[PDB]
């Protein structure tokens, strides 16, 4: 983000990367699969230097 | 409906209080309030023919 | 942080695509039955289900 706000300082507006949409719900899911119930990392606190 | 409960002293070999064990009576009336139910889907049945 | 303005990404348009064969899945079709209740199909579409 910040590379690419630097970046800006020669050209801009031309950048593109991963897809557009997504779906899977049309009332229950199924669930047979992950979870994660402890969650925390350093990103998510008052850290983002 | 009354509903009989007793508290006791345990792990600290007791002196003579006059009152190791308590005595605690619950009185409990029924309550009613209006139902509402509602319908989501779920897992079917196997209907095998 | 503040530096420059605008720019920004325009996602790349992609096709999507599946698990190859010409049979419908039992899980799909039975679980679609579960939130509806139409004898007929409404929007007269199978496959695009």
């Amino acid at each position: 983000r910040e590379r690419e706000e630097w970046l800006e300082l020669v050209d801009k507006t031309v950048g593109v990367k991963g897809l557009k949409e997504v779906r899977s719900i049309d009332g229950i899911r199924r669930h047979l699969e992950e979870y994660g119930e402890r969650e925390g990392f350093a990103v998510v606190r008052t850290l983002l230097s | 409906f009354l509903l009989k409960y007793q508290i006791y002293g345990d792990i600290d070999r007791d002196p003579a209080f006059g009152e190791n064990t308590m005595t605690a009576e619950v009185p409990v009336v029924w309550d009613k309030c209006e139902v509402e139910v509602k319908l989501y889907a779920g897992p079917l049945q196997k209907l095998m023919s | 942080p503040r530096s420059r303005t605008a720019h920004r990404v325009d996602m790349v348009r992609e096709c999507d695509f599946n698990p190859t064969m010409n049979l419908k899945a039992a899980g799909p079709k039975a679980r679609l039955r579960g939130s509806g209740v139409k004898s007929r199909r409404r929007v007269s579409e199978v496959p695009l289900a």
